[PDB]
């Protein structure tokens, strides 16, 4: 590619990243995130620890 | 796929014989490898000086 700055769109360089999630047969690995809330002590309030 | 390691460091009042007594071992590490294992060895520091 001889890229030049005065090229019409569709001839200018694009950078590409291809993420490929694979699942072999291990026990686990990476994963999404998990925010953390607060803790209100003294009050029958549902909880997850 | 997890390789667990428990350990304990007790002080003997001997040098190199297996003593008697009770001492429970506390978990140290956890490695999500996936590795298969069938054999193992040891490593020693030679005599040169
Ligand atoms: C470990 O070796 C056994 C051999 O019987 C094989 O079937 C198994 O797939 C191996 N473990 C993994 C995680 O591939």
């Amino acid at each position: 590619y001889g890229f030049q700055p005065t090229n019409g769109v569709g001839y200018q360089p694009y950078r590409v990243v291809v993420l490929s999630f694979e699942l072999l047969h291990a026990p686990a690995t990476v994963c999404g995130p998990k925010k953390s809330t607060n803790l209100v002590k003294n009050k029958c309030v549902n909880f997850n620890f | 796929g997890y390789f667990k390691i428990y350990s304990k460091h007790t002080p003997i009042n001997l040098v190199r014989d297996l003593p008697q007594g009770f001492s429970a071992l506390e978990p140290l590490v956890d490695l999500p490898i996936g590795i298969n294992i069938t054999r193992f060895q040891t490593l020693l520091a030679l005599h040169r000086s």
